[PDB]
């Protein structure tokens, strides 16, 4: 017999797939104990950063009776003019992870009067979960604002309520609707330029604000030019696989990925002694060689925000990495001592 | 120096409550077979057979 | 509905469960002045489950 009659299947006896995910199930397992609150999106296509800012620019949202107002330095060229009572805007975002109540913030970028010093009307927030309403007064009537980036959430300028810091559940349809409440001094109102309801990542990274974890930029180069502005997805997340178990020392350890991007901060760190972590960097296959050998293989990886754009706000960071078919192969003895003169070979096929 | 084990590997379970004859039975179908006991010396041996 | 919707207020319901058989006392206490005389007028109180 030179060969099988019809071969099904063939796997080695070198290498040992010790580690695998290739469905929502096996993501699950290998990610271990991640809280409803983390920001990453297990799917059937891979796990990705979930969408953690919702950077609308100005021509995006939903208008009604607001004012069309151009000026260079506004994103786009444009921003909207709340001008008068009972005039609107509003925003349709799902969050793909529970937004902690603490952490939510509307970041807007906003200025009275075209720069000028009379103020605009009294501005209320009105936030929606599945037809619970939330509403607060941030801007006082008697307020003029720079043109910057301000969190109408967390600070009022003038008003007299702010966000009431309830949670935001995973899929939750969530409408916020900004209204001019009052009456305008300044015949422009507030014009605003871009809205950002984000998730502060104040969990995540250990600064006590949002600034720590986006970029908020205030300078377009003045020409109707788009923004870096707050990105749409977290910068890095550092994900800890459940480790990797064996009965007999692994030497090298080899790993193969699916990925959409492999840029930037990309890397896979592995490690034998459940401390010192080899780093493979920028790419979707690797090999490391362990300093001694030894049982249990410990997996960090690193995914991150992409992407470059002059076309649209935000300019960075607008798309995640997304990593699907992940396989850790190790270097263990299958073929084994058994008894005087008898060997025993433990071949593994996957599911 | 009793002791020689002809594969040496980590054990994955917890043999917490088992009689100490059958866990060493267990050790030595995991390993290569090895013969187990008490000598004349009062020494505990676990060793290649034959 | 006071437990899951606010106007111009400071938190809401954190939403934790009941227990069965659980004594429930529900406070509503005025924490501020009033600038109507009359104030905030509770005719009918009505905690319940949504279902
Ligand atoms: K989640
Ligand atoms: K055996
Ligand atoms: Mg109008
Ligand atoms: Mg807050
Ligand atoms: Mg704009
Ligand atoms: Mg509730």
């Amino acid at each position: 017999d030179t060969t099988l009659g019809n071969e099904l299947a063939n796997t080695s006896l070198e290498e040992i797939l010790i580690q695998s995910a290739s469905s929502v199930s096996a993501w699950n397992t290998i990610l271990g104990t991640l809280a409803s609150t983390y920001p990453l999106v297990v799917s059937s296509s891979g796990i990705r950063p979930a969408q953690t800012a919702w950077t609308t620019e100005s021509d995006n949202l939903a208008q009604s009776g607001t004012a069309l107002v151009t000026v260079g330095d506004y994103s786009n060229g444009e921003a909207e003019g709340l001008d008068s009572p009972g005039d609107t805007l509003e925003l349709s975002f799902t969050p793909e992870h529970d937004i902690p109540g603490e952490e939510f913030a509307l970041w807007c970028r906003i200025e009275t009067d075209l720069g000028g010093t009379d103020p605009g009307p009294e501005i209320t927030v009105t936030l929606d979960i599945d037809g619970d309403t939330y509403s607060w007064v941030p801007i006082g009537t008697n307020t003029a604002l720079g043109l910057n980036w301000y969190d109408l959430a967390n600070n009022t300028f003038g008003g007299s309520s702010t966000y009431p810091d309830t949670d935001i559940p995973e899929g939750s349809t969530v409408t916020l609707s900004i209204e001019a409440t009052s009456s305008s001094v300044s015949g422009q109102g507030h014009a605003v330029d871009v809205m950002a309801p984000l998730d502060a990542l104040t969990r995540v990274t250990g600064g006590s604000d949002a600034t720590s974890a986006y970029t908020f930029d205030n300078n377009n180069g003045g020409s109707g030019g788009y923004l870096d502005g707050p990105e749409l997805y977290p910068d890095q997340l550092i994900l800890s696989l459940e480790t990797a178990t064996t009965r007999r020392n692994v030497s090298e350890a080899r790993f193969t990925l699916t990925a959409n991007d492999t840029s930037g901060n990309f890397y896979v760190e592995l490690a034998n002694d459940g401390s010192t972590f080899n780093r493979v960097n920028n790419a979707t296959s690797g090999s490391v060689t362990f300093a001694s050998p030894d049982t249990n293989v410990d997996t960090n990886i690193s995914l991150n925000r992409y992407g470059s754009r002059s076309t649209a706000t935000p300019q960075t960071g607008f798309n995640a990495q997304e990593i699907d078919n992940w396989e850790l192969y190790a270097d263990i003895d299958a073929v084994l001592p058994d008894d005087i003169g008898v060997t025993l070979s433990r071949a593994i096929i996957p599911p | 120096a009793n002791i020689t084990v002809g594969d040496d590997q980590e054990l994955t379970r917890s043999y917490q409550g088992d009689p100490v004859e059958n866990a060493l039975r267990d050790f030595a179908f995991k390993s290569t077979n090895e013969d187990f006991g008490v000598g004349d010396d009062l020494e505990f041996f676990f060793q290649p057979r034959e």
